[PDB]
RNA sequence: GGCGGGCCUGAGGCGGCGGGGGCGACGGGCGGAACUUAAGCAUAUCAGUACGCCCCGGAGGAGAAACCAACCGGGAUUCCCC
RNA sequence: CGAAGGGAGGCGCGGCCCUUCCAAGGCUAAAUACGCCCCGGGACCGAUAGCGGACCAAGUAGCGCGAGCGAACGGUGAAAA
């Protein structure tokens, strides 16, 4: 999720932000931009069950 | 009782009599062309040790092997990259050049199995193996219950899963024991076996 | 163009014939309330192949 | 240190296990019909004369272990001694 | 004229020949390039057809629905046992077999245990008298007591014509191109 | 289409290597697969241990 | 996963409802002196000890005896204590060439 | 010398039957990185990984000891716990 | 370069034992793994979230010579009355 497009950072001088963009120059891959990945993604190796004697 | 003669006749390799008879036809094997079909085993007893039986469906094929080490294909000769890496000249294939004779015949002919293949000649250029191969539609074979199991569809094409003796050899299954205990399911399936993490339910 | 071979006017063909608006019918019978065929080309605007 | 100590190993009683001429006239006709290799001919060559270092030498590098070119040193002497 | 590039398989089964009438063939393979004479070999195969065993169409009548004649055996597996026990009195070798090692050490086993052999020509040959396309060797074990006389006239002549000193120190080898 | 296929079919029905229009429908695997006769051939030394030590029922107590 | 395998070992022990779905195997010393005055189940009798029942390999594999010819016995008191298992297990079997509905498959190792 | 046969090695054609190509997994065979970690960096690590190529199957591979051990010994393989 | 009885016993070499096995041929079920696809469940997401894609026509419209890139857009009402 969030991670099947194609992004990269545009650079440092065409006067926008450095988060990845889109072909088109739309944000993406951050958690801050729409359609982005979640910045910690949830995860089935959660410990689910707790242990009792 | 004659086999048992020329098991020990085929020892004497460098045999005055051998010799002669191996140079004739390491010129003719020279002659002929890299995957030649035999209309019979040249070498009647090894074949028999490794299955053949002269029945119909029942193959063997000569495939001539180049002598040599390998020189990894990168342009220029450079191997970018960290230096542990460089080197294309002198290094050594992992799998011996009868194993590559079986590949070979593989390719070639995709119709029939592959049972085993032998030493026959060999020259400073060039080194022949000659390979039983097995046709799995033929009648007799299917009906045969000795090799009635070539037929069964997972042996399709068992050198290229290194399932024929020399691929064997070259993934270590030759060996068992201490020395084996990490190529056994297979090297990549033992690795994956020791690299999973558990992550049970009551951990 | 004026020479042109018969496979390339036939996917040229299919792509005007096929350039047309929903029948008003059809919007009728399947109650559409979206009338606009978005597949509808303009040769000066678009580039077909 | 590969076992144990117990001084009074032995509380059981152990079952122990107790331990072709054809094939030696086949390699009779063999040799017959083909004769010595050309290292063999050499190290009957040097026990007639060199003798016993020299051709263990050239043995154990041919061969490769010392079993078995101690070994082939004593078949061949066989018929080195009437050279 | 005889200037034609012939196929390649028949260049190199001419050449084939031309390498072993030049090389040093080792007294052991020379053996089988010096056969025992026309003349004897007509000899033994007229007695081998009078033993022989059933024919193609007599099988095949054989095998419709419907004894201890002395026939022939054949084959190297069935003749080396023969050899081995003394139970052949005489081994026909044929002069050309695909893997010559399949019968080189025959020769050898013969004179060992005594009993007499002769190389013949052509395996096709010995296929015949046994009703099969090719064989390695036949050998008589038994021999009709009517056909006792000949058998011994044979074996006469094949130990004048056989000499296994003699070929176990030929070494004929080879021939220069000029003795033609 | 039809009564000729259906003719057909009785046509070359009962031939040997009949049309492969009128053969068993199946799937490229199935068709070349072993018989269950050919599978569960066994050599006649093994099939000989077989009725020498056939299976049994028994219970333990 | 428990429930698919129970399930398969139910199925199994449908297929062959008198025989039971373990067949007998042998006691054997667990390795190592850490372990050597312990005893477990091993895979099979040695031909030595069905020979002290007087049972062959095949009559012992048809009646349930799980048969090891790789297995060498190494002491003589491995051999008595192997030869008394068969002894209980052929006393404990009862050989079928309707009873045989009320016969009780016997459930997990066979003599523990 | 030239003409027939047998055998042996080939050559063209015809019949029957098979092969080829597909699937983002699992599986087998190979070829094979570097970013990275070492607070630099060459051995090392990443990694026997990505990716490239070849080959199956409903699983595959493995498998009935030229095994481990050192015992008051076990006993083909695969898998899990440690 | 090349054996004959040979292999192994986790420090090489030479000797002598012991324990343990038969390489250089072949087959084999089960327990094990896993997507597409179907089935069911959820302390899951709730339309800028959740797949890129909930919307009659999404890998679609569009863009790039090409490899490839790739959107946006849910909701009248009880009834279209």
């Amino acid at each position: 999720a969030g991670v099947q497009c194609t992004a990269h950072s545009w650079g440092p001088g065409r006067a926008v932000a450095r988060l990845p963009r889109k072909h088109g120059g739309i944000g993406a891959y951050a958690n801050f931009a729409r359609g982005g990945h979640m910045a910690h993604p949830t995860t089935v190796i959660r410990r689910w069950c707790r242990k009792v004697n | 009782g004659a086999y048992k003669y020329v098991q020990e006749l085929w020892r004497k390799k460098q045999s005055e009599a051998l010799h002669y008879l191996f140079r004739l036809r390491t010129w003719e094997y020279r002659q002929l062309n890299a995957i030649k079909r035999c209309s019979h085993p040249t070498r009647p007893e090894k074949a028999r040790r490794l299955g053949y039986k002269a029945k119909r469906g029942y193959v063997v094929y000569r495939v001539r092997v180049r002598r040599g080490g390998r020189k990894r294909q990168c342009v220029h000769g450079i191997s970018y990259g960290k230096p542990r890496n460089i080197g294309i000249v002198g290094l050594k294939p992992s799998r011996s050049l009868r194993a590559l004779a079986e590949q070979k015949v593989g390719r070639r002919l995709p119709s029939l199995r592959v049972l085993n293949s032998y030493w026959v000649a060999q020259d400073g250029s060039y080194k022949w193996y000659e390979v039983i191969l097995i046709d799995p539609f033929h009648p007799w074979i299917r009906n045969d219950p000795k090799i009635n199991w070539i037929c069964n569809p997972v042996m399709k094409r068992r050198e290229c899963r290194g399932l024929t003796s020399a691929g064997r050899k070259a993934r270590g299954l030759h060996n068992k024991g201490i020395g084996a205990m990490k190529l056994r399911p297979s090297k990549r399936a033992a690795w994956k076996r020791n690299h999973t993490r558990s992550l049970r339910r009551y951990r | 163009t004026a020479n042109k071979t018969l496979s390339r006017k036939l996917r040229l063909a299919k792509k005007t014939k096929t350039n047309k608006n929903i029948p008003r019918w059809v919007i009728a019978k399947d109650h559409l309330k979206k009338t606009w065929n978005y597949k509808r080309h303009h040769w000066r605007r678009s580039h077909l192949k | 240190p590969g076992k144990v100590f117990n001084l009074k190993k032995g509380g059981a009683v152990v079952r122990i296990v107790r331990k072709k001429p054809h094939q030696e006239f086949v390699k009779s006709i063999i040799q017959e019909c083909t004769g010595m290799a050309p290292y063999e001919m050499h190290i009957i060559e040097l026990l007639r004369m060199n003798k016993d270092r020299h051709a263990l030498r050239y043995a154990k590098k041919r061969l490769g272990n010392i079993k078995r070119a101690k070994a082939k040193r004593d078949q061949l002497s066989v018929y080195a001694r009437n050279i | 004229t005889p200037f034609v590039r012939w196929p390649r398989q028949v260049r190199i089964q001419r050449q084939k020949a031309v390498l072993q009438r030049r090389l040093k063939v080792p007294p052991t393979v020379n053996q089988f390039m010096n056969p025992i004479s026309r003349n004897l070999t007509n000899e033994i195969f007229n007695l081998a057809r009078k033993y022989s065993p059933e024919s193609k169409e007599e099988h095949k009548a054989r095998l419709l629905q419907i004894s201890d004649k002395l026939v022939i055996a054949s084959g190297i597996r069935r003749i080396t046992s023969l050899v081995e026990s003394k139970r052949a009195k005489l081994v026909l070798i044929a002069n050309d077999v695909d893997p010559l090692e399949l019968v080189l050490w025959l020769p050898t086993l013969c004179h060992k245990m005594g009993v007499p052999y002769a190389i013949v020509r052509t395996k096709g040959d010995l296929g015949k008298l046994v009703h099969l396309k090719k064989t390695t060797s036949v050998c008589f074990t038994d021999v009709n007591p009517e056909d006792k006389p000949t058998f011994d006239k044979i074996l006469a002549a094949v130990a004048h014509e056989v000499d296994y000193a003699k070929a176990m120190k030929t070494y004929g080898g080879g021939v220069r191109r000029e003795d033609e | 289409n039809q009564k000729a296929r259906d003719e057909a079919r009785a046509a070359f029905e009962g031939a040997e290597h009949i049309p492969k229009t009128f053969r068993p429908r199946l799937t490229h695997a199935m068709r070349c697969q072993l018989t269950e006769k050919q599978k569960r051939l066994l050599p006649s030394k093994l099939m000989k241990r077989k009725l020498q030590f056939p299976k049994l029922k028994y219970a333990v107590k | 996963r428990k429930i698919r395998r129970r399930q398969t070992r139910l199925q199994k022990a449908k297929a062959i409802f008198p025989c039971p779905l373990q067949k007998l195997r042998p006691s054997v010393t667990r390795c190592s002196q850490k372990f050597n005055l312990t005893q477990r189940i091993g895979r099979g009798f040695t031909l030595r000890e069905l020979q002290g029942v007087g049972l062959s390999a095949g009559k012992a594999r048809q009646i349930g005896i799980a048969v090891d010819p790789r297995r060498k016995n190494k002491s003589e008191e491995s051999v008595a204590r192997n030869v008394a298992r068969l002894k209980e297990y052929l006393s404990k079997v009862t050989i079928f060439s309707e009873e045989i509905q009320q016969a009780i498959q016997h459930q997990g190792v066979v003599m523990p």
